[PDB]
Formats: structure tokens, C-alpha cells, sequence
């Protein structure tokens, strides 16, 4: 088997800046047809992998000219000359030279961007939810940057731990921001014992940590 | 135009079997080589195997982790590609996609030798079908409204709770609404079940309706829930 290696696995890049991905094979991808057999794929959040470059240096149909492949034998490189917001996702090199066909571990391109403060929303559980014996209170942090955020729950001014879970979205194809959803799960009884439900966010976007609460037992 | 559609994914018990189907359209199926690739949750793509065109023998190649247990076959008359999976293991859990390969055309030059020449490649993909290899049973999700609370723009949504296995799909207003929509990756609960949320930002409340369309194929559950404040 031929081992494929990519470097680095994580690549943060400023929009408009150049970017390079390295791909090395343990054996050479001999141009015996007259072509070196290496492909490059992009997997974008929500979608299947898509061919960018084939035969080590050939762009596929509709692939923008900012992408270019180069290298020979065991040493290859994907270059993006001026990085764009839509270029975010995971990049893979794949040799199609001799089976098993092998993929590199993948490279996550991260768009770098200026700080943006999250819009903060809160949603109490529905009557429907409660009627079934569970309570999920959702706090929504929308369109922010960087990823790092601290979401705290306070119930009648008491700090909670171990009873909430966060879920972050992938970087935006256009504004290069993410959104976070921290849902706090209580029993039906547990939600009726208290009436104040607040989520405190501590982003770099906001100076003073923002709190948004609702009063209902 | 050119597309591949795979189906057959679902929950299967370890040691069980499952057959995946991949239907092609928009191109001469019989002329191309094809692959099966898979991607485990939060991991890299892994090649499963290839099948040559009838003209090149129609023979197969398999990754060492599946050879002997997985069988690839094609039916050119149905433009269908198959993946017969036997002796399934929990580690076989992944999203499986079919892709195209080295495409080949037969042309006769004015002389005689009708060349069979080749082109590249691994061009057409997905969207993939999910295969879950686990003991535990199926469970549809409970859908709850995340109503547009007053506490410029407003946010509303749907909480898709306690389902198994992955995945679930969420659209808004039968796909007419995509702007300001954010469906989050599912979180795995202490209960062993998944949960996710889908939320939309809007100006206008009361003038229009907002319905989330939730689909959990594994349990054949479909839910349309209007979100009112």
C-alpha cells in the first residue's frame, strides 16, 4: 500500500492571501501514461467530496483558476493564489495510480476574519416538550468569530454545570462566522421549581459578557 | 445532468448484511469504472473498492479492511452499481458514496484496430447513504418548536430530540427557505440518543408561516411542525 501524507492538517488563512497544502507519497506516482496520478478533493460543509485537480496538475470543469496543483514523483502541492471565503472546507489528496487508491488524512482550511459579536437568543421549552416530561432551554449564539465562546447557564441566579450541551456550526461560506446552540436539559419538575433562565456569553466580540434571561416556571 | 444516487443505508446488527444501490443517470454507465468510498463520523474519506467496465473484464479490487466480506457488482441494463456487505462490523459504520472512475470509449480509426482509450477522473460523487452497524434499536425524534420570542430581527426554530441512528434532515417551508437557516451538527446525549437544532433568522412576524420539515429515514418518521410565537 502507498501512504499519503498532507501538511498541515489545519490551515488558517486571511481572505485574499495565498495558501499551500503539501501531499507526499511513500512511493512515486510515475508518469507512465505520461501523467502523474494524483487528485485533489474539496469537501465543503454539507456536501460530498468534489474533484478540483486530477492528473496531479489539471483543473476539473468549473474549478476556478485560483487553484493549481504541482509537484512530481513523491512530492505534490495544492496552491490557492488568493484565498476566498467559499474555499473553506476539508482538502484531500488522493493517488489514483495503483490500488488500493489512497487518501491523505485531510486538511481543514479556516478563513481568518475580524472579531464579530454574537447575536444572543433564548427559547423556553414548548408546552408540547413539557407535556412529555422533559425541558430543553435553547440559547442561540448567532454569526460570531472566533469560534471560542463561553456559554453559562444561571437558573434563579445559580450557575449550572454538567447538564448542558453545545453544538457549533461550520464556518460560513460567505461571512466566515459560526453559530453556537447550547441546549440545557432539565426534567419537567426541575423546570417548574425555578422561574429565571439566563445564558451568559463571554465572547471577544462583546466586552461585557452578555446575558439574556426569561422568567417562567 | 450527470448524477449518482445511492440508497439502502440503514441500521444493521453486527454480523449482519446489507446491500447498497447506486443509480446513475446522464451518462453512458457501461463505459465507466466505478468506486465505493466511505467516511466514518468525523473522520477522513476511505476507499472501499472499484469495479471495471464489462469491456475491461468487469473485475473488482477491494481495500484490505473489507476484502472477503464486501462484494461489488454492476447491472449495466439498470445503470445500477451494488455493494453487498456481509459479516458487518461496528467499524464499518459510515456514510457510503459511489463515484465514477477511469472512463473508456471505443473508437475505430479508418484502418482497423478499434482502440479502447481511457480518460480521468473520479469525477462524479455522492450524496452518500448512511450505514449504521450497532445492536440498539431505532427511534424517531420528537420535534419541538423554538418559538420566536421577544426576549430588528428574530430567531425561531425546531428542536429535533432523542433520535437514533443518524442522520436526520431538516428543511424549511419545503426547501423554499434557506436564507438565514442554520442546522447544527447533532449532539450525542448521555442517553445514547442524538439531538439537533435548526434555526432561522427573520425580520415580519405574523405575515408569514415557518414550517420545519424533519425527516428520519431510519425510523421512517416525517414531521412538519409550524413554529408560531
Amino acid at each position: 500500500d502507498i501512504v499519503m501524507t498532507q501538511s498541515p492538517l489545519s490551515l488558517p488563512v486571511t481572505p485574499g492571501e495565498p495558501a499551500s497544502i503539501s501531499c507526499r507519497s511513500s512511493q512515486p506516482l510515475l508518469a507512465m501514461d505520461g501523467h502523474n496520478y494524483l487528485d485533489w478533493y474539496l469537501q465543503k460543509p454539507g456536501q460530498s467530496p468534489q474533484v478540483l485537480i486530477y492528473q496531479s496538475k489539471w483543473r476539473a470543469s468549473g474549478v476556478p483558476d485560483r487553484f493549481s496543483g504541482s509537484g512530481s514523483g513523491t512530492d505534490f502541492t495544492l496552491k490557492i493564489s488568493r484565498v476566498e471565503a467559499e474555499d473553506v472546507g476539508v482538502y484531500y489528496c488522493m493517488q489514483a495510480l495503483q490500488t488500493p487508491l489512497t487518501f491523505g488524512g485531510g486538511t481543514k482550511v479556516e478563513i481568518k476574519r475580524t472579531v464579530a459579536a454574537p447575536s444572543v437568543f433564548i427559547f423556553p421549552p414548548s408546552d408540547e416538550q413539557l407535556k412529555s416530561g422533559t425541558a430543553s432551554v435553547v440559547c442561540l449564539l448567532n454569526n460570531f468569530y472566533p469560534r471560542e465562546a463561553k456559554v453559562q447557564w444561571k437558573v434563579d441566579n445559580a450557575l449550572q454545570s454538567g447538564n448542558s450541551q453545545e453544538s457549533v456550526t461550520e464556518q460560513d461560506s460567505k461571512d466566515s462566522t459560526y453559530s453556537l446552540s447550547s441546549t440545557l436539559t432539565l426534567s419537567k419538575a426541575d423546570y417548574e421549581k425555578h422561574k429565571v433562565y439566563a445564558c451568559e456569553v463571554t465572547h471577544q466580540g462583546l466586552s461585557s459578557p452578555v446575558t439574556k434571561s426569561f422568567n417562567r416556571g | 445532468e450527470v448524477q449518482l444516487v445511492e440508497s439502502g443505508g440503514g441500521l444493521v446488527k453486527p454480523g449482519g448484511s446489507l446491500r447498497l444501490s447506486c443509480a446513475a443517470s446522464g451518462f453512458t454507465f457501461s463505459n465507466a469504472w466505478m468506486n465505493w468510498v466511505r467516511q466514518a463520523p468525523g473522520k477522513g474519506l476511505e476507499w472501499v473498492g472499484r469495479v471495471k467496465s464489462k469491456t475491461d473484464g468487469g473485475a473488482a479490487d477491494y481495500a484490505a479492511p473489507v476484502k472477503g466480506r464486501f462484494t461489488i457488482s454492476r447491472d449495466d441494463s439498470k445503470n445500477t452499481l451494488y455493494l453487498q456487505m456481509n459479516s458487518l462490523k461496528t467499524e464499518d459504520t459510515a456514510v457510503y458514496y459511489c463515484t465514477t472512475d477511469q472512463l473508456g470509449y471505443d473508437f475505430w480509426n479508418g484502418y482497423y484496430t478499434d482502440t479502447l482509450y481511457y480518460y480521468f477522473g473520479m469525477d462524479v460523487w455522492g450524496p452518500g447513504t448512511t450505514v449504521t452497524v450497532s445492536s440498539a434499536s431505532t427511534k424517531g425524534p420528537s420535534v419541538f418548536p423554538l418559538a420566536p420570542s421577544s426576549k430588528g430581527t428574530a430567531a425561531l426554530g425546531c428542536l429535533v430530540k432523542d433520535y437514533f441512528p443518524e442522520p436526520v434532515t431538516v428543511s424549511w417551508n419545503s426547501g423554499a427557505l434557506t436564507s438565514g437557516v442554520h442546522t447544527f451538527p447533532a449532539v450525542l446525549q448521555s442517553s445514547g440518543l442524538y439531538s439537533l437544532s435548526s434555526v432561522v433568522t427573520v425580520p415580519s412576524l405574523g405575515t408569514q408561516t415557518y414550517i420545519c420539515n424533519v425527516n428520519h429515514k431510519p425510523s421512517n418518521t416525517k414531521v412538519d411542525k409550524k413554529v408560531e410565537p
